């Protein structure tokens, strides 16, 4: 085998690198350190990070995020720290129980929610700018910020937008381990099985697309360590026997075939569709589609199957059968 | 018909089994036996495909499906449209992928690459015999397999988490669903770094692999490294499948009662409850 | 942490579907045995003399039964309800007409409401039937019953930890996931659904679009409603010891027809057979019982599906004593 | 009345059924498929005599021209004619148009099948500083083995004829993302230096085994030019180089393994 593929066998140490940007080169903290057994599956150096504004912006916002959404939580268990420990999983922070349509909420039913999605929200933003801004400093396209964009934005879908639509903060997501989790299946159930809406197939589709895909070009990388094939840069600007066989791989298997630039394009494609099949479907799920399943009849995709057990008829729709 | 530099590396060899028999090329396909085989199965599995559709009521694509068996009829050979025919669908289906595997390796030795592909391959393969040939076994029908219909693939798929009550606390679940998300994470930041770095717009000069390792240490602290980041989403993409699989094997022949209360084990230690 | 094959697995649906049942084998016996301690019927005794309306004082529902007859039914119930304490526990020693002691008048209204389930109710109950046994099994009081809030452990027969009494305000989230099996669904499916008549278990649209006039704003249900309707299936579940196949195909829970299994129209009739004894028979009882007896805001304990059931699709795996008691129902 | 409801059948959602579709196969069909074919293309078979002229399907498949400028200086234009002027030693086998080729001299030196390189830039590539990337400990002082890893230098290589091939005399590492990238050693009964890249090599405390070729097959191990510093194309030599023995070292390597 190439023994190189699974782990580094002799790893090398020299002078630590610095690439300088436009700005904050001032703003890197921390003494670069090395770990060895982190080194043989990856690069060894851990460090330094760099702060600045955007970031310890992040920090801030977030961390407003959590101590509101710790202290709910903690509340839960009238403050019995050991019982917390063991029902956290269980504990979380909830949208309003009752209905208030759009109505800031009071503190106990959802108010304390929509406070933590605020900061979470905040939080989220100043995270972004400091990805697009560090691509934009080290003269990098915004590429990763595109995508992260749609991720924002589903999360933001399912947090406040869909609420805004169908007018309802009880509509939102929780907090929480096992809280978020439910909210899957309450929602689902309530508009009809998800299982029934495109938008969630698509999603799927590009999800497992994207497992398919990071495993074939991982793989595929590999495959061409030997020839350089991991210098993707150099590889794109100077194709090389490492691309050039890993192209004529996939052009003998499936027929056709992508290049070393062009595969990144349809991983990232891939990655971004995930999250924007799902704003999508969401933004068009209470607004516009009640039942998914339904929806689904009503324009002739759903199977259908013989009875198993005997057709059973609706109580509730006999003759004097009570409410 | 062949691309710019193709020509060079066509030679015979590589071969698993066969030889200079089917050692050529279709078109831009390799043939080799496996190429044979892949086909022959294809060509089953589409044909019984298409007759046992034709004794079915539907032809929308949608709806269409055809069953495995009543549990009645056990581990034994069904009535042929009570199941048979799935039955004899589902081997074409391994008959295609493992050759589909198989021929992916001869390809590679004739290029003089690592085998990393067909073995990356092996995991979804791996996965389809946990659904359709391990859990049954397991459970000792070929009843509780899947359907093989668009949308009513889906209706097997989800009956079968509600019968664990809330499968999303199957705990093989949740490290599934945890791989699934990171890697299509890892997908687009991996991809938007490359493109980031080869495509910085106006006519700014191309970068280099030093600022691709200076980006992420600035964002969180740390960079991977370019072959790396290959490794590790080989890694995610098939976690995803081999932690499942303890998941779905368990529901059934390990566990019955609803995943929710697995938790128990927690929840209830004698110390805190 | 797991438990073994094989599993006992039964299908309830059309090929393909995964639908069934998957039970433990173990499980099911331990149950099977328990439920197994059904006392059988006391022999046949034949009906000579006068009805006990004339021979007995203050014989107010089984006065159509003769002595012998009668007899025969007290110590049914002596044996299903109170065989530790016996006679006594309803009766003065000397008067045995005397209602002094509470178990009486309730015992009495029992027997109304026995008598109830086995007449009105067989759109759920069939020929099978309940008798006291069923809910008691042979303690006064039933070991599956509900309060106002969750209450824990399960079985009232176990004694409680620090954490699960009610007045530990830390494990009420322990109290209320026990309730639906594990989950973190924030509700109470016996307050909001089994107590009452008040609110509505059906969620889901019947329309594939939003009908313009109950889908915007405060007009509509909130999400919560969603998740309780949940809770009350896990609740529901996981009193029979079933899933949610053994009732819907989750195609769509919402529909009948092929879609729902006879078991869940029997279950519909259940919901409100329970709702009816607590409304009208198990919480007025609040009025003859000892403080000991009632909750914390009054009420008086309550019956679930689980009373009954006890974890099984049948309660005492479909035993039934109907036709050696009909003192029981049903009535002409 | 519902929300959604457009014409008396149809919906907001259909409409976006089909636009999602669509969307969809744009961006793969015009987009990313016509990104693939930035290099190789056009394809090849041909010409006739005054046939010089546009083949119409040919101009349609590809995207328009790209130029990378380069961080060094330079610039890159693709896809562009890169034609494969390099005489070939192999010979078509039979009639069909898609049948393999036969080496016709030692495939590892002519360079063909599993032992064919790209014709890569004859350049260094470079460190973002201008420097060589890959060099030799040699020179990359600043440079070192992690505690705890083998020192290959000293031990000898054995090939896979079992047979002692030489001796490791230094390593390369790559200075941009500090990985080694090659080990060095001085040949056996032979004046030269080869390099092999590290993924040919089985890394152990006593010997360094290469699998890859045989030990006689050292000696044809592609030189460089400069002796401290490597140009991508001989990269792409003398990696190939070793890829070839897999299929070529032996006679049976070739055929079916079964
Ligand atoms: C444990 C859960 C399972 C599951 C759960 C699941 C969900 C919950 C969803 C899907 C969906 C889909 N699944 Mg299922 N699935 C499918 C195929 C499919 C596709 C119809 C669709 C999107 C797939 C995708 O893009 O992936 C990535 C592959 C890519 C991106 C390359 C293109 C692949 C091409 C789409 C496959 C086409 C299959 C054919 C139409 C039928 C076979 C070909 C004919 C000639 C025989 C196959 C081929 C198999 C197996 C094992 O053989 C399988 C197993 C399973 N799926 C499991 C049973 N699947 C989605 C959908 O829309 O369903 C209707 C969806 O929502
Ligand atoms: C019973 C319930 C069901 C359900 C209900 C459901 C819902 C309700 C939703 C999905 C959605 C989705 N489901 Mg589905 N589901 C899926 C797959 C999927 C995904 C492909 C897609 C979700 C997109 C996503 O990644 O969200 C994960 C990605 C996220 C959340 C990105 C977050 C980005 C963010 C920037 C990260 C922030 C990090 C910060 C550190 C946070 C800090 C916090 C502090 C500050 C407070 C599969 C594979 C299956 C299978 C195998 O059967 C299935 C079954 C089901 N789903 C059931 C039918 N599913 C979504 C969709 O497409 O809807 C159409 C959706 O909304
Ligand atoms: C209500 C029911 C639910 C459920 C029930 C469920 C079950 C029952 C199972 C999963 C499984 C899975 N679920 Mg889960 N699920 C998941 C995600 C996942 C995946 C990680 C995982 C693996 C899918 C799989 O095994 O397919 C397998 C895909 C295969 C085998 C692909 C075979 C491809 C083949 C090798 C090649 C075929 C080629 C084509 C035939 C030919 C086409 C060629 C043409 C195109 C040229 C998410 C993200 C969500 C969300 C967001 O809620 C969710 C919700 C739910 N799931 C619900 C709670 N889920 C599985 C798992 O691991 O559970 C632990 C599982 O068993
Ligand atoms: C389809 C494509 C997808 C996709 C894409 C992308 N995803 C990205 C990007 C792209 C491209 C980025 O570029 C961005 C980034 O940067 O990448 C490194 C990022 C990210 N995706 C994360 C999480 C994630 N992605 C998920 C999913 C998908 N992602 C989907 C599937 C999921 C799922 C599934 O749940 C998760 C959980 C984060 C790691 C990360 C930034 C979060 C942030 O904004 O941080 C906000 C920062 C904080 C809240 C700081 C908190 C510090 C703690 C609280 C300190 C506690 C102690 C307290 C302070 C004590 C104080 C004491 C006092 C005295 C002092
Ligand atoms: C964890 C890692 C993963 C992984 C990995 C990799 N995946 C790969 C490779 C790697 C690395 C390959 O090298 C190989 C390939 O070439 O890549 C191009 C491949 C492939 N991934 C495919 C589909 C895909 N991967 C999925 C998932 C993952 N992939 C997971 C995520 C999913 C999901 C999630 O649903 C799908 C559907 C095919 C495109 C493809 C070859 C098909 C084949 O075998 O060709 C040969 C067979 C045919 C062309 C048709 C045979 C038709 C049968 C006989 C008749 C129908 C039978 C069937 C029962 C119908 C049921 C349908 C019903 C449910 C609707
Ligand atoms: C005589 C006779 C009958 C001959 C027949 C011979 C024969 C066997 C014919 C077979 C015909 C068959 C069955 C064809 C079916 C082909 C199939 C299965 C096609 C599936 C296509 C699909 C949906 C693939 C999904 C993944 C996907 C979206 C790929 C697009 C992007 C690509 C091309 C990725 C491949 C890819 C990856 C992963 C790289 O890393 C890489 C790195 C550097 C350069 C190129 C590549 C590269 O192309
Ligand atoms: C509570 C669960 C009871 C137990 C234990 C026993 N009996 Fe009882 N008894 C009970 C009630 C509610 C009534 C009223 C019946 C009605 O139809 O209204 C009775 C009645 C009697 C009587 C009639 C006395 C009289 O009215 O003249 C007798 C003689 C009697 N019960 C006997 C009896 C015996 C022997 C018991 C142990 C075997 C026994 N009872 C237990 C309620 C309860
Ligand atoms: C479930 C539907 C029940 C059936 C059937 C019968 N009873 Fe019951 N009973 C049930 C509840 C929930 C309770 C209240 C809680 C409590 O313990 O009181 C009762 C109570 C009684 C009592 C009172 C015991 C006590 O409070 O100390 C008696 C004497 C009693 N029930 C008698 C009884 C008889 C005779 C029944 C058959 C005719 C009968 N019960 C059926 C619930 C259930
Ligand atoms: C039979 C014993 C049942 C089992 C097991 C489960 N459910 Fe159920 N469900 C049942 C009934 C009788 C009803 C109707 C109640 C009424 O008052 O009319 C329901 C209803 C639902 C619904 C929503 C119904 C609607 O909106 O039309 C849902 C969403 C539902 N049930 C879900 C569900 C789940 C998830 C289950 C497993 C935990 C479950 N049910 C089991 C009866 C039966
Ligand atoms: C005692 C007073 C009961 C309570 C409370 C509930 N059920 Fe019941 N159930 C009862 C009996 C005596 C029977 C047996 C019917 C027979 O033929 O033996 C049942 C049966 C069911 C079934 C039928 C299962 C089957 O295999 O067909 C279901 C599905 C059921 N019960 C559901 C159910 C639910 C949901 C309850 C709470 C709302 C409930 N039952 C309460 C007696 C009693
Ligand atoms: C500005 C206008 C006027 C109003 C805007 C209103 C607005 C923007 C609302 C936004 C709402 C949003 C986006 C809500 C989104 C909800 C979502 C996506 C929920 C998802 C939750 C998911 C999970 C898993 C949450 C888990 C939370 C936890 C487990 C917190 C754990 C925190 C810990 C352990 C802190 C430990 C600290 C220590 C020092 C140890
Ligand atoms: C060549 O591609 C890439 C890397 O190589 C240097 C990375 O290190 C990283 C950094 C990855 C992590 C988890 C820090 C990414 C994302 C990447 O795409
Ligand atoms: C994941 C389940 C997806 C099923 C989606 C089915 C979409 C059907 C849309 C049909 C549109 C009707 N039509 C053709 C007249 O427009
Ligand atoms: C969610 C599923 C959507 C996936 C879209 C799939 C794109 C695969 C495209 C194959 C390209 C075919 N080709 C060669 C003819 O272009
Ligand atoms: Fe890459």
């Amino acid at each position: 085998a190439d023994y190189q593929t699974i782990y580094t066998q002799i790893q090398a140490r020299g002078p630590h690198i610095t690439v300088s940007g436009e700005w904050g080169d001032n703003d890197r903290v921390g003494k670069p350190f090395y770990s060895y057994w982190l080194g043989k599956i990856g690069d060894a150096q851990i460090g330094p990070i760099y702060l600045g504004a955007s970031g310890i912006a992040a920090f801030a916002f977030g961390s407003t995020a959590i101590l509101i959404i710790l202290f709910n939580m903690a509340a839960e268990v009238h403050f019995d720290p050991l019982q917390f420990f063991r029902q956290f999983f269980w504990l979380g922070l909830y949208p309003p129980k009752a209905q208030y349509g759009m109505g800031i909420p009071p503190l106990h039913d959802g108010g304390w929610w929509l406070m933590a999605g605020l900061f979470m929200t905040l939080s989220l933003g100043s995270w972004w700018i400091r990805v697009y801004s560090r691509a934009r400093a080290l003269g990098l396209g915004t590429h990763i910020a595109w995508n992260f964009a749609a991720a924002i934005f589903f999360v933001l879908c399912i947090g406040c937008i869909h609420p805004t639509l169908v007018g309802s903060w009880s509509e939102g997501v929780p907090f929480g381990i096992w809280p978020h989790i439910d909210w899957l299946t309450a929602f689902s159930i309530r508009y009809g099985n998800f299982y029934y809406c495109p938008w969630h197939g698509f999603s799927i589709g590009f999800a497992y697309g994207c497992g398919l895909l990071f495993a074939a070009h991982g793989a595929t990388i590999l495959a061409v360590a030997r020839f350089g094939g991991d210098r993707e840069i150099e590889q794109i600007t100077d194709r090389g026997t490492a691309v050039e066989r890993a192209a004529l791989f996939w052009r003998w298997t499936i027929g056709f075939n992508a290049t070393i630039e062009s595969v990144h394009r349809w991983g990232w494609f891939f990655s971004l569709m995930v999250m924007v099949s799902a704003s999508v479907g969401i933004l068009l799920t209470g607004t516009f589609v009640d039942n998914w399943y339904l929806w689904c009849v009503k324009h002739g995709a759903a199977p259908d199957y013989p009875a198993y057990l005997p057709a059973t008829p609706d109580p509730a729709s006999l003759p004097g059968a009570p409410k | 018909a062949l691309l710019s530099f193709e020509r060079k590396y066509r030679v015979r060899g590589g071969t698993l089994i066969g030889g200079d028999l089917f050692d050529f090329w279709v078109g831009p396909y390799f043939v080799g036996f496996f190429g044979v085989s892949a086909i022959f199965f294809i060509f089953l599995g589409v044909s019984l495909i298409g007759y046992a559709a034709s004794q079915g009521p539907t032809w929308d694509p949608f709806a269409i499906s055809i069953n495995p068996p009543d549990l009645k009829y056990g581990l034994g050979a069904a009535p042929l449209l009570e199941g048979g025919f799935w039955q004899a669908i589902t081997v074409c289906a391994l008959g295609a992928f493992i050759s589909w595997m198989l021929r992916e390796v001869e390809i590679s030795r004739k290029l003089g690459i690592g085998w990393h592909v067909p073995l990356a391959f092996c995991v979804p393969i791996f996965m389809f015999c946990v659904l359709q040939v391990f859990r049954p076994l397991l459970l000792g029908s070929w009843g509780h397999a899947f359907p093989y219909g668009i949308l009513s693939h889906l209706d097997w798929v989800n009956n079968f988490g509600y019968q664990y009550l809330n499968w999303h606390y199957n705990p093989g679940h949740m490290s599934s669903v945890s791989f699934l998300f990171v890697n299509a994470m890892a997908l687009g930041l991996h991809g938007g770094l490359i493109l980031s770095v080869a495509n910085p717009g106006d006519g700014d000069k191309v970068k280099t692999a030093e600022h691709e390792n200076q980006y992420f240490r600035d964002v969180v602290g740390y960079s991977i490294g370019a072959l790396s980041i290959h490794r590790l989403g080989l890694f995610l993409a098939s976690n995803i499948f081999l932690t499942g699989a303890f998941g779905t094997i368990a529901s059934g022949p390990f566990w019955t009662r609803g995943w929710p209360e697995w938790w128990g084990w927690w929840l209830d230690i004698p110390f805190w409850s | 942490c797991f438990e073994p094959p094989p599993a006992t697995t039964t299908q309830t649906g059309f090929r393909g579907l995964s639908m069934g049942e998957v039970l433990h084998p173990a499980t099911v016996k331990a149950k099977k045995e328990r439920d197994a301690q059904y006392p059988p019927a006391l022999a046949a005794v034949k009906a000579e003399g006068p009805p006990v309306s004339q021979v007995y004082k203050n014989v107010k529902v089984l006065g159509n039964l003769t002595e012998a007859e009668f007899l025969r039914t007290m110590t049914a119930i002596t044996e299903w309800v109170s065989p530790q304490e016996g006679c006594t526990y309803c009766h003065d020693e000397n008067n045995l007409a005397s209602e002094a002691k509470y178990p009486y008048v309730v015992a009495r209204r029992m027997l109304e409401m026995t008598r109830a389930i086995n007449t009105n109710w067989t759109q759920h109950v069939a020929q099978t039937g309940v008798t006291c046994y069923t809910c008691h099994r042979g303690t006064p009081l039933p070991p599956y019953v509900r309060y106002l809030e969750p209450t824990l452990p399960l079985n009232n027969r176990e004694t409680p930890t620090h954490v699960e009494r009610v007045e530990t305000r830390s494990g009420y989230v322990v109290r209320l996931a026990k309730y639906t099996a594990y989950s973190a669904l924030n509700y109470d499916p016996f307050t909001m659904f089994l107590a009452n008549d008040k609110r509505q278990v059906r969620v889901v649209p019947q329309t594939a679009l939003p009908l313009v006039g109950v889908s915007r704003g405060k007009e509509r249900r909130p999400l919560s409603d969603a998740y309780a309707t949940f809770a009350l299936m896990m609740s529901i579940s996981d009193s029979l010891g079933t899933n949610c196949t053994f009732c819907h195909n989750a195609q769509t829970f919402e529909s009948w027809g092929k879609k729902s299994t006879p078991q869940r129209a029997i279950a519909w009739w259940g919901i409100r057979m329970v709702r009816d004894l607590n409304m009208n028979y198990l919480a007025p009882l609040n009025a003859s019982l000892p403080a000991s007896r009632l909750g914390r805001q009054g009420e008086a304990p309550q019956a679930d599906c689980r009373t009954c059931h006890q974890g099984v699709t049948k309660p005492l795996f479909g035993a039934s004593r109907l036709k050696d008691y009909p003192e029981l129902g049903p009535i002409k | 009345m519902y929300h959604g409801a457009l014409a008396q059948h149809l919906d907001i959602a259909q409409l976006v059924w089909y636009a999602q579709w669509l969307v969809i196969w744009t961006v793969v069909l015009l987009y990313l498929r016509r990104e693939d074919r930035r290099e190789g293309y056009p394809l090849v078979e041909p010409l006739g005599l005054v046939k010089l002229a546009p083949e119409d399907g040919q101009v349609y498949e590809l995207p328009y021209p790209k130029t990378f400028v380069l961080p060094h200086g330079g610039t890159v234009t693709v896809p562009r004619r890169r034609p494969e002027t390099r005489e070939l030693k192999l010979a078509q086998t039979d009639g069909f148009e898609g049948a393999p080729l036969q080496p016709t001299g030692n495939p590892l030196v002519d360079a063909v099948g599993p032992a064919s390189y790209a014709e890569r830039a004859e350049v260094v590539d470079a460190t973002v500083d201008g420097k060589a990337k890959i060099v030799p400990l040699r020179v990359a002082t600043d440079f070192s083995i992690a505690e705890g890893d083998v020192d290959p230098r000293g031990l000898p290589v054995v090939a896979a004829d079992g047979v002692e091939a030489g001796t490791v005399t230094d390593l390369w590492v790559d200075r941009s993302e500090h990985y080694f990238r090659y080990l060095e050693l001085s040949v056996a009964g032979s004046a030269r230096t080869a390099l092999i890249p590290l993924g040919f090599c089985d890394v152990k405390k006593d010997k360094i085994v290469v699998t890859s070729i045989l030990s006689e097959q050292f000696a044809n191990v592609p030189r460089l030019q400069s002796r401290d510093q490597i140009t991508l194309r001989e990269e792409d030599k003398v990696s190939a180089y070793y890829a070839g023995g897999l299929l070529y070292a032996t006679p049976e390597r070739a055929e079916s393994l079964l």
